[PDB]
RNA sequence: AAGGGCACCACCAGGAGUGGAGCCUGCGGCUUAAUUUGACCAACACGGGAAACCUCACCCGGCCCGGACACGGACAGGAUUGACAGAUUGAUAGCUCUUUCUCGAUUCCGUGGGUGGUGGUGCAUGGCCGUUCUUAGUUGGUGGAGCGAUUUGUCUGGUUAAUUCCGAUAACGAACGAGACUCUGGCAUGCUAACUAGUUACGCGACCCCCGAGCGGUCGGCGUCCCCCAACUUCUUAGAGGGACAAGUGGCGUUCAGCCACCCGAGAUUGAGCAAUAACAGGUCUGUGAUGCCCUUAGAUGUCCGGGGCUGCACGCGCGCUACACUGACUGGCUCAGCGUGUGCCUACCCUACGCCGGCAGGCGCGGGUAACCCGUUGAACCCCAUUCGUGAUGGGGAUCGGGGAUUGCAAUUAUUCCCCAUGAACGAGGAAUUCCCAGUAAGUGCGGGUCAUAAGCUUGCGUUGAUUAAGUCCCUGCCCUUUGUACACACCGCC
């Protein structure tokens, strides 16, 4: 076994987030396990605004710099245990995945 | 957890080793003619893809060269032993990478073409 | 000197213990998210980070 | 510049001669006329020194004083 | 650099056990990470290894703050006969399960 | 000089102001051992520059080589390195001296040669950045004209925010810029999905009415992803899509390009990012192991340590904060946010709930959070509702200054900051001048981030309350196109 686990995926990206959380979850729905949906947890935007001169002569000016993190939670709960059917990651360059039990 | 660092560092980390090794391939095969570095991470281990034109001059005496950065890139960031892998990538269509041609016109006007 | 005086000034905090992960300097320090990098050596690899511009 | 202190000597050593400080009597009968520094890291080979006033061990950094 | 043979050899048998060796650039750093039961300074390996660079046995490589010597092939057999070691036993860059 | 067009870094109509006072801070000047220095629309809260030490580059002193490597001397009968005591020193720097021990080939001396430098030169340079200029402008190929520099293309006109387009046409065909583009805001009771977001319903409770209601009212009280033991996605989140095109109607217009008005609509102009050719002796060599050349390199312009300085004041200026009060101050009560951060490679330094003590600043135990899980339902301020005050330099204002208590640190003096009790100074709306601005805008008001061991009168963002005036013009200051004049071409700050 009685296993309930979590998968988190984090990325810079929506296209590949968006293609794991799909083939993923695709993958699961072939071999029969029920998915708990894909959550979508609030991005977070890393800002860092700072001085376009290496000089301080100029007009004032700042450059502003964005990082945007997008994370998705899918939880896959089978009646049976699910370690031993689930091996494959199948995860591309860019995006991090943590897998995690129900206990932790 | 307390182990851990939270995401927003993790990210900033990664994308600061990122330009490390960019930094340090650059000035190290920069008559080689470097490309770029292309880094696939996994929990089990990392690959590192060094994208450049002359792959058989980046390749030292079998492969001596290679394993030279190889150590290198493990010593310096301390990863565990053999999980990292550097593999060497030749490049498609040499003149559409600006880093290769870049390098290149530096290499002849180093050389002392006009 | 010897050990006892050459390093003998506390560095534990303040501006002198903190220097760009780059160059090596001491002004215009970027410590948000540990970034620990000069203002201008961001600015020269935050392309390579993945901080980009977009507005 | 004009430094109001002079250029300071920096220490020369005295150029020591050959050590020579024991010495054996009527066809060998060893006397150890220095002092011996009784910690492990001086060690049983090594003398100390024989001040006018106090004895220094040059590994142990011990100075025993006679009064 | 008035560092002694104790440690000498150490760094030395250090950088021929593999061909490169790494050191972030602080000489005041108390001690260098890796050999770490050898109480070596960083700034006496730092000075030995640019005194190996002079001499032609090492090329040097500078990143943001960190050297990344590479041993030589004229540094093989200085280090061999340096250490007294027959030409058998090589950097592990050198040769790999062969 | 003319014609056409345009811009709140221009004006008009106005708003808030600044210039007046106190203070903070940045420049000049003065003084000083030093008050390190760059910069003079497009310098002066700028160098992310809020400096006790460090920073630091300046001043007064004191150490170390962290002078590779080559050569020659030197040497295990010792090249040479450290060090206790006394003086000496600011120093417990064996720095130096008296004194002897101790390391052992790593060094030491000399000659070349390094190396380092926040030293010089930004008028030798790279890169970046500012500006010209965010205006609409810019360029080839082939063809035409001209002996040629050049010109046409790239235009009379209409239109546009736009050389934007319709059209004319010795030009044709293109290219960049503009636009298109990306992010953002506003709409989706339509789709997907949620125990790190909820809502509804139900069931346990707790309290009021219980006269009698009772499927009565409140609950940020507890439960129903605890796995069988409710559903659903409106609210939150974030993806995929749609949605707006001058599309529909009327009028103007060559009835073209377009313009005005209205309906329906969330929206009929949301703000940013990027941003051409050519250039400036614009700024940075004090961001860089970007860098040429010069200078210095052992009594150092390298580096470290101690102290001081960068704050220093007859004075002038700039960016700001606080006010001059009753559209208010004080006291109390009530009630509302959104950005966004949070324990670290070196690197020590996190955000904090709750409980106890103290009047406060704070202190002490117990946790939570590497985070839509905890701070936190971020109980913010202004505002609102009541109290006192009463037109006075007053309960306005809080400068200056005395005494005392904590916190950070190795160290608080020239007061780091915070707290308490005392003093209550100028200031009664500010000359000549001058800045910014058109709708969730100005302004009031607080809250995050950067800097941060300690810290914001700064800056970058966020929300809350929320307007007056205007839908125009070339009058001033400028910009674009055409014609024109020129004795200018370093280009009217010209020339003479
Ligand atoms: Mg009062």
């Amino acid at each position: 076994a009685i296993h309930r686990i979590r998968i988190t995926l984090t990325s810079r990206n929506v296209k590949s987030l968006e293609k794991v959380c799909a083939d993923l979850i695709r993958g699961a729905k072939e071999k029969n396990l029920k998915v708990k949906g894909p959550v979508r947890m609030p991005t977070k935007t890393l800002r860092i605004t700072t001085r376009k001169t290496p000089c301080g002569e100029g007009s004032k000016t700042w450059d502003r710099f964005q990082m945007r993190i997008h994370k998705r939670l899918i939880d896959l709960h089978s009646p049976s245990e699910i370690v031993k059917q689930i091996t494959s990651i199948s995860i591309e360059p860019g995006v991090e995945v943590e897998v995690t039990i129900a206990d932790a | 957890m307390a182990v851990q660092i939270s995401k927003k560092r993790k990210f900033v980390a990664d994308g600061i080793f990122k330009a490390e090794l960019n930094e340090f391939l650059t000035r190290e095969l920069a008559e080689d003619g470097y490309s770029g570095v292309e880094v696939r991470v996994t929990p089990t281990r990392t690959e590192i893809i060094i994208l450049a034109t002359r792959t058989q001059n980046v390749l030292g005496e079998k492969g001596r060269r290679i394993r030279e950065l190889t150590a290198v890139v493990q010593k310096r960031f301390g990863f565990p032993e053999g999980s990292v892998e550097l593999y060497a990538e030749k490049v498609a269509t040499r003149g559409l990478c600006a880093i290769a041609q870049a390098e290149s016109l530096r290499y002849k006007l180093l050389g002392g073409l006009a | 000197g010897h050990q006892q005086l050459y390093w003998s000034h506390p560095r534990k905090f303040g501006q002198g213990s903190r220097s760009c992960r780059v160059c090596s300097n001491r002004h215009g320090l970027i410590r948000k998210y540990g970034l620990n990098m000069c203002r201008q050596c961001f600015r020269q690899y935050a392309k390579d980070i993945g901080f980009i511009k977009l507005d | 510049y004009t430094t109001p202190k002079k250029n300071k000597h920096k220490r020369k050593k005295v150029k020591l001669a050959v050590l020579k400080y024991y010495k054996v009597d009527e066809n060998g009968k060893i006397s150890r006329l220095r002092r011996e520094c009784p910690s492990d890291e001086c060690g049983a080979g090594v003398f100390m020194a024989s001040h006018f006033d106090r004895h220094y061990c040059g590994k142990c950094c011990l100075t025993y004083c006679f009064n | 650099m008035l560092m002694p043979k104790k440690n000498r050899i150490a760094i030395y048998e250090l950088l021929f056990k593999e061909g490169v060796m790494v050191a972030k650039k602080d000489v005041h750093m108390p001690k260098h990470p890796e050999l770490a039961d050898k109480n070596v300074p960083n700034l006496h390996v730092m000075k030995a290894m640019q005194s190996l660079k002079s001499r032609g046995y090492v090329k040097e490589q500078f990143a943001w703050r960190h050297f990344y010597w590479y041993l030589t092939n004229e540094g093989i057999q200085y280090l061999r006969d340096y250490l007294h070691l027959p030409p058998e036993i090589v950097p592990a860059t050198l040769r790999r399960s062969r």
